[PDB]
RNA sequence: UUCAUCUAGACAGCCGGACGGUGGCCAUGGAAGUCGGAAUCCGCUAAGGAGUGUGUAACAACUCACCGGCCGAAUGAACUA
């Protein structure tokens, strides 16, 4: 309709102390910092009391006022990816071959490869960047647990994965075997 | 508002008609016991499973038509059942405690905890016996039929129970998870 | 909880807003806006500057600040 | 045509005297000037009932004036048109100031988001909503409240010279 | 051989979706239209044959 | 009754063989009706019938599998002359 | 454009009940909530179909209409250009 205004009302931890300016968002609490490049959703910020953000629109179509939601779907993210943190886990499914995996620092890289998918010969590789952390998890049923602050470092790699480990040439509905997520958690629920 | 007009002349014609109030609630019922529990109370006592009022909280406790009922106020928390007692207060607190748990699951209701296997034999027939493969249980068979050697555990907790976990348990007379009645409060005229 | 947002000012409109006509037959007088009509027409009152009482669109007019 | 005017008119049917003194029937019409605020007037009523030019006339004809063309009020509008295919019966809430001012959207509205043009539209009756919270298009109830003021961003600024020294900003 | 609840968490990603009649893409298990624009978001969802 | 869609129950504990008959919901009809059963309206549909037959409707809770509690008479009148049109019994209530 | 709802809590979402007669009459190789015809009923009521969706040996299994508790304001069903 060209709405003329609405808003919502992002919540600050104090935890968490944000810093914002014209555009670009730069996030930091407890555990470091998370900068995010912003500069496409034409959205004011307005501070009215210490931990409550306001966000606006004016005169917008549907999708300028579709967007205004987006904006906010990032932001709670990163204070709640800053305090609270994430965890996934990640499980094997895997039949007649073990899905043994392990970690490479190839020079300054460290990538993380998998062998013995479907009985191939071939060597995986996947590389990772700043800001995740893999572990082999044990005491617990054969998966690989991952962590990180962001949310575009923790899901990327790690289905990117689950885009590796899919058979091909094959069917797929009757091959299940390869990797596949079973949790997206916090480091810290809970408290 | 659903049905409202059939079911709030039921909301009137007997809501004024009974002096004490007596409430339990079920949120997660079972249906054997839905057509036992309700059904067996039947001549005077509609247990009463109907739904939230809360607008109507302020035309039926203001206006006084009944002097002790303005009490029912904060206790729209989890599926109310107020059943209708103008009985006295012998036949109250014995006939509520009635079952904890009763017949067992629906092939996988949610049952996240542990469980304990005894050394008892059961009877069970050679059926599933090739279909272990999921924590292989070392069983000792007499001429056909299983018998449980020791006492072994079976998973531990933060898991979800579906078919080939509660099927086994469903052909073993024992369900200690049927999320049954609860005791809440009573109250006279 | 130091937790800087920018400034992001405005000039937002409401009733009590001195104008300036840029264009018409005012053509730099002191309207005042009055009844809001609609998002791009605009009601103006300053009839001791010599103005009429009309409905005036938003292109052909500025403002300032300054608002009583 | 152009920016209307807006019109009362009434006609007579040429008085027979066989059957003398008819009953004098009356419009209240929209146009752009007098003369074809005559010659829409008989265009509603050939199609009402059995009147042409050479059966009857225009007695007077006045340029209504409206009464408060400074006060805001909400304008409620039943329109018929044809389209492409199929004839409707519509129900817009204009908001403007004054009766021809209302309606001088509207032939302008309605020609962007239906394309129906000036000759296939029959605006039939324009009544006015005084009161607030029955304006049943709530697009325009939303403007109805308290307070409710906005800013206004991105103003361009106007050019003359063909150049400049200065790279504007768009503060406002 | 793989147990029945890590079937089930692999079915999640391999074969209880759904699929357009016109352009075979994979869809959702609960939509309304294929999203890829050359068959035009159409109407005409099937789910995808299982197994046996 | 026989192998159709009803119940007989059987329980065996300690030479005890329990061929009771618990009789689901043919056997209070069939006990009624006349002994020419099996021939005639087992090739075609069976709902052919205008046939009515007794007054004895105090039979209504000692012969199956009861569960309703509620009623000293009026139970297989609010069961059945409906799930069978073989017979009418009771002719108004539908 | 209508037709329905609509702070007596709507439409969601989270939690599950979704029966008893009966595992209807037959119809068969047995058809049981989910192959065919016909009866298309009542009880319980919060509410349940003589069953909308998958499963099989008739099975057994999922869960949905119907429901009941939570946030609390609004949403659908066909169309028209
Ligand atoms: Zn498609």
């Amino acid at each position: 309709m060209k709405y003329i205004q609405t808003e919502q009302q992002i919540e600050v931890p104090e935890g968490v102390t944000v810093s914002i300016k014209s555009r670009i968002v730069k996030v930091v609490g407890p555990r470091g910092t998370l900068t995010k490049n912003l500069k496409h959703i034409d959205v004011t910020f307005t501070k009215v009391n210490n931990q409550l953000i306001k966000v606006a629109v004016h005169n917008g179509g549907r999708k300028h006022v579709a967007a205004l939601r987006t904006v906010k779907s990032l932001v709670d993210n990163m204070i709640t990816g800053v305090t609270k943190g994430y965890k996934y886990k990640m499980r094997y499914v895997y039949a007649h071959f073990p899905i043994n995996v392990n970690i490479v620092e190839k020079d300054g890289a460290k990538f993380i490869e998998v062998r013995n998918f479907l009985g191939d010969k071939k060597i995986r590789n996947v590389p990772v960047r700043d800001g995740v952390t893999i572990e082999f998890s044990t005491n617990v049923k054969d998966e690989i647990v991952l962590s990180g602050n962001s949310v575009e470092d923790v899901s990327q790699n790690a289905a990117d994965l689950q885009q590796i480990c899919r058979v091909r040439n094959k069917d797929i509905r009757k091959f299940l075997d390869g990797i596949y997520v079973s949790h997206k958690g916090f480091i810290t629920e809970d408290l | 508002r659903e049905k409202k007009a059939e079911y709030f002349a039921k909301l009137r014609e007997y809501l004024e008609e009974y002096k004490s109030l007596f409430v339990v609630g079920v949120d997660n019922v079972s249906s054997q016991q839905m057509h036992e529990v309700r059904k067996e109370l039947r001549g005077r006592a509609v247990v009463l499973m109907g739904k939230n009022t809360m607008v109507r909280r302020a035309i039926r406790g203001f206006l006084s038509d009944l002097p002790d009922f303005e009490k029912l106020l904060p206790f729209v928390k989890g599926n109310v059942g107020f059943v209708f007692t103008n009985e006295p207060l012998t036949e109250i607190k014995n006939v509520i405690v009635s079952n904890r748990v009763a017949a067992p699951a629906r092939a996988g209701a949610v049952a996240p905890e542990d469980i304990w296997v005894r050394a008892v034999n059961t009877g069970m027939e050679p059926g599933k016996t090739s279909f272990f493969q999921a924590l292989g249980v070392p069983t000792k068979i007499a001429r056909g039929t299983i018998e449980i050697v020791s006492d072994v555990k079976v998973v531990d907790a933060g898991n979800k129970v579906g078919q080939s976990e509660a099927s086994l348990l469903n052909l073993l007379n024992i369900s200690p998870f049927t999320f049954g009645l609860t005791v809440v409060q009573v109250y006279d005229n | 909880t130091d937790s800087i947002v920018k400034a992001s000012n405005w000039r937002l409109v409401e009733v009590g807003r001195v104008v300036l006509i840029k264009k018409g037959q005012s053509a730099g007088k002191l309207a005042a806006i009055v009844e809001i009509i609609d998002q791009k027409k605009v009601l103006i009152d300053g009839p001791k500057a010599g103005v009429p009482r009309q409905a005036i669109n938003l292109g052909q007019v500025v403002l300032t600040p300054l608002t009583f | 045509m152009a920016h209307f005017k807006e019109y009362q008119v009434i006609g007579r049917r040429l008085p027979t005297e066989s059957v003398p003194e008819p009953k004098l029937f009356r419009m209240r019409i929209f146009a752009s000037n007098e003369v074809i605020a005559k010659s829409r007037y008989w265009y509603f009523l050939q199609k009402l009932h059995k009147v042409k030019k050479a059966s009857g006339e225009i007695v007077s004809i006045n340029q209504i004036n409206e009464a408060h063309p400074t006060k805001v009020k909400n304008f409620g509008v039943w329109v018929r048109y044809d389209s492409r295919s199929g004839t409707h019966n519509m129900y817009k809430e204009i908001r403007d100031v004054s009766r021809v001012a209302a309606v001088e959207t509207l032939y302008q509205d309605m020609a962007a988001r239906h394309r129906a043009r000036f000759r296939s539209i029959h605006i039939l009756k324009v009544a006015e909503i005084e009161k607030t919270a029955d304006v049943k298009r709530q697009y325009v109830k939303q403007f109805l409240t308290k307070d409710l003021k906005f800013p206004l961003p991105h103003r361009v600024q106007k050019s003359t010279k063909t150049f400049s020294y200065k790279r504007p900003s768009t503060f406002y | 051989i793989i147990e029945p609840s890590l079937k089930a968490l692999a079915s999640k990603y391999n074969c209880d979706k759904s699929v357009c009649r016109k352009c075979y893409a994979r869809l959702p298990p609960r939509a309304t239209n294929c999203r890829k624009r050359k068959c035009g978001h159409t109407n005409q969802l099937r789910p995808k044959k299982k197994l046996k | 009754k026989g192998i159709k869609v009803t119940v007989q129950l059987k329980i065996q504990n300690r030479q005890a063989a329990a061929s009771v008959v618990p009789s689901a919901s043919s056997l209070v009809i069939t006990a009624l009706k006349e002994p020419p059963r099996d021939r005639k309206k087992d090739k075609n549909v069976k709902h052919s019938g205008n046939i009515q037959l007794d007054e004895i409707i105090e039979i209504a809770r000692q012969m199956r599998d009861k569960s309703f509690g509620r009623t000293l008479a009026s139970v297989t009148k609010e069961i059945l002359g409906t799930a069978q049109s073989v017979g009418c019994r009771v002719d108004f209530k539908n």
